């Protein structure tokens, strides 16, 4: 009806339709700590919210009141819980509520309560039809919104909406190939559809990733994805990859490539590789290069890897 | 060596300039934002160098103390957005004061106890304020705050019987926990529950059945841990995941190798601080969420008999993190922050200081090695990597509650 | 203090 910032807004303590219920002040104790000096409007709404909550009044007026309480503090999870109790008790139109939460999330996209409220509505309606488009709009404003990606994964998995997500992933990677949230979504989509055991799929992914690396050699996300899709079987199980990286080293001796080589050498040594002494020597030389020159911020980690390699394969 | 009045800094070495971002001539929103932060940070770093004269860095203790002392009693309406997180304000401020070794007057301590008692729900747990429904986040904060105070008065505020019933009321069959009744699920809940249950001695054999396995499912291809299975690795959720597993003595459920490589990769080569996830920006609060993972990993690997572990340093650049916090995260008016350009807040004051303490103090077995950058007075009190309250406070609380039975259980 | 604009909400 009337918003908190509307010119005709009236405090609840002045509304005739609310005269029959006494407001319930917040008791912070006689000697308050972390006491927030609330605005008159904030305190007014919450004094009445506390009253309807204490009385457990399942009314239309209580329902409208939660809207103002939410505008004042959308992170108040108690208000959201009560609003959901009212939605059910009053048999409110859930599609209208969906339009409401849509506007709320647009305004406060990094809030936990608003995304959970939306999920509950989608669960109640068993209707995901508006989700992918809505989330896409949120991601168009902040492509790395964690809550948005999490809600997107839930919807896709719960309602089996996998068909167009890889295409969505590809579009966002074109926009910003450094978007780690998108590489994560890529893994999410593939592992849950075809899987990575299909060698044709794995080769396609390794090729795609290597192409992205050649285009943007210092983009850590692509390097991490490459390791991510190969690590469980073991980096040493892919002999051609070592050679290719070794050829690109003289022109792209980035800390990512060098670290990847150490990771390969580590796995090789763990699998009874041939020329163990030579591989160990090469790995230790790279750990030193990383610790002293190429990746000094991680000197302690690289020194540890060097000691670890020696404790496991010196003989 | 150099005179006591000049202390060379890692971030000021001439070769440090080589650590600036290399965008490969391919600009995207990500690189543009990263470059902007690096440009500002270089300006800050340069302001602490006067050719070969590099004065010792100073933690502005007194300014931080006055900011905290005021906040513990009153807050402006700028904090209305945190009206459902009052126990967090208590914890953030009390822990900051604790790190700074600033005494908590008995009167103030009793007032905090009384306030948290008002936030405690009759169904168990604590809410964000008086009369609010209980929620695991403020429950975690309230218990930590009461343990920092550490008096029998504070300990006894906690209704242990209802607290355990409350945790049961949130437990899901897949091992996860709801943050609150009818609320969301993510790794934060497992940690909040494990933290308060272990400190107050209310853990039962079945309380955490399946929890360790659920947390392991949250570790992803990156090596870090996401909020729920399938999600992107994030420092906040990774700290929660590993810390919870440490409490449950199930750290081995994770691939510690990939986790270690992931967190160490989160320290920014140029800024020195940590980012929360790959390809995002540095932020002072990750000084705790991310760097705090190293002491946990050290302990975990040491329990496994790792012969290669250091006996003097954590596996991150302790000096560079201290440089980032001291030069870039202090508000001249008191309080700490995310990064230059951002305003101070109690949350960042808490974690920037917690991270600084972790960076200054190494401990493992009987070995203790301190690295306090700047003037000696910069040394903070130590913090426990699992609970993020003083180790003395953890021992005192755990000992006190271990004297009580697990509510209605044997 | 601008906790309202910060993206570091943990609750
Ligand atoms: C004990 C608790 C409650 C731990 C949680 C700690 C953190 C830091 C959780 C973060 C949750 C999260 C990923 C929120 C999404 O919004 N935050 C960001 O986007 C910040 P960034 O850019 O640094 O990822
Ligand atoms: O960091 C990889 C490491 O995490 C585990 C869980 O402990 O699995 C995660 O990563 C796999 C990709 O490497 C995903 O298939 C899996 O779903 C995810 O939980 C370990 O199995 C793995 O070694
Ligand atoms: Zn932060």
């Amino acid at each position: 009806f009337v918003s908190l910032d509307s010119p005709s807004y009236v405090l609840y303590r002045d509304r005739a339709e609310w005269a029959d219920i006494d407001p319930v002040p917040q008791n912070d104790g006689p000697n308050p700590v972390v006491q927030i000096i609330y605005s008159d409007k904030f305190r007014d709404v919450y004094d009445y919210f506390r009253a309807v909550l204490q009385r457990d009044e399942r009314s239309e007026r209580a329902f409208k009141l939660t809207r103002d309480a939410i505008e004042l503090n959308a992170a108040n999870y108690t208000v959201w819980h009560f609003r959901r109790v009212l939605l059910k008790s009053l048999q409110k139109d859930l599609h209208e509520e969906m339009n409401y939460i849509t506007a709320i999330i647009e305004e406060q996209p990094k809030n936990y309560q608003v995304w959970h409220h939306r999920r509950v509505l989608v669960e109640w309606l068993r209707d995901p039809s508006q989700e992918l488009e809505f989330i896409a709009d949120i991601l168009n404003q902040d492509a790395k919104n964690y809550h948005a990606w999490q809600h997107r994964q839930w919807v896709i998995q719960e309602f089996k909406l996998w068909d167009n997500e890889l295409q969505y992933v590809d579009q966002l990677l074109k926009e910003d190939v450094r978007n780690n949230s998108v590489w994560n979504q890529r893994y999410f989509v593939i592992s849950n559809t075809t899987g990575y055991n299909d060698r044709a799929v794995l080769e396609r992914e390794v090729q795609y990733t290597l192409e992205m690396i050649k285009l943007v050699p210092h983009n850590e996300s692509a390097w991490n994805y490459l390791k991510g899709i190969l690590q469980d079987r073991g980096l040493s199980k892919y002999p051609n990859l070592l050679n290719q990286l070794l050829d690109l080293q003289p022109s792209h001796s980035s800390p990512y490539l060098i670290a990847f080589l150490v990771d390969i050498y580590e796995d090789m040594l763990e699998n009874q590789c041939d020329n163990k002494e030579d591989i160990l020597n090469k790995a230790l030389e790279l750990c030193e290069i990383l610790a002293k020159e190429k990746d000094t911020i991680r000197k302690e980690y690289w020194r540890y890897i060097g000691r670890s390699l020696q404790s496991k394969h010196s003989t | 060596s150099s005179p006591v009045w000049s202390e060379p800094l890692y971030s000021l070495r001439p070769e440090h300039a080589r650590e600036r971002l290399q965008d490969d001539s391919v600009e995207t929103v990500t690189s543009i934002e990263q470059a902007k932060v690096e440009e500002k940070i270089q300006e800050v770093f340069s302001s602490y160098k006067f050719n070969h004269l590099v004065p010792r860095l100073v933690l502005q203790r007194e300014k931080h103390f006055h900011y905290l002392k005021r906040g513990l009693r009153q807050l402006t309406d700028a904090y209305e957005c945190l009206d459902a997180s009052r126990p967090w304000l208590c914890y953030w401020i009390l822990h900051s004061l604790e790190l700074l070794d600033e005494p908590i007057p008995q009167i103030v301590a009793t007032d905090v106890c009384q306030f948290l008692e008002l936030c405690q729900s009759p169904e168990g747990g604590f809410g964000g304020g008086p009369g609010q429904y209980p929620h695991l986040a403020p429950t975690y904060a309230a218990v930590n705050a009461l343990c920092i105070i550490g008096t029998e008065e504070a300990y006894d505020i906690i209704n242990r019987e209802k607290l355990l019933q409350y945790l049961y009321s949130l437990k899901q069959p897949d091992g996860s926990f709801l943050m609150h009744v009818g609320g969301e699920v993510d790794v934060r809940s497992a940690y909040c529950a494990a933290s308060v249950a272990s400190l107050t001695n209310i853990i039962t054999p079945d309380l955490f059945e399946g929890t360790a396995e659920w947390i392991a499912r949250c570790q992803n291809w990156e090596g870090g841990i996401g909020g729920v299975p399938g999600m992107e690795a994030h420092g906040g959720y990774t700290f929660c995941g590993l810390a919870a597993l440490v409490i449950l003595k199930r750290e081995r459920s994770l691939n510690l190798k990939s986790l270690l490589q992931w967190v160490t990769s989160r320290q920014m080569r140029f800024e020195g601080g940590f980012q929360g996830r790959c390809n995002k920006l540095v932020d002072g609060c990750y000084s705790f969420w991310q760097a705090g993972l190293l002491p946990l990993l050290h302990r975990a690997l040491h329990a496994q008999g790792d012969p290669a572990l250091s006996m003097s340093h954590w596996m991150f650049h302790q000096q560079a993190l201290q440089e980032y916090i001291l030069m870039c995260c202090q508000c001249p008016a008191g309080g700490l922050l995310d990064k230059p350009g951002k305003s101070r807040d109690f949350y960042h004051t808490c974690y920037c200081l917690s991270g600084l303490s972790i960076a200054q103090h190494f401990g493992s077995g009987a070995m203790l090695h301190d690295v306090v950058l700047g003037v000696p007075e910069n040394a903070l009190q130590p913090t426990h990597p699992v609970y993020n309250i003083g180790p003395d406070k953890v021992i005192q609380a755990t000992t006190y509650f271990l004297q009580k039975p697990v509510p209605g259980f044997e | 203090d601008d906790p309202t604009a910060s993206a570091c909400n943990i609750q």
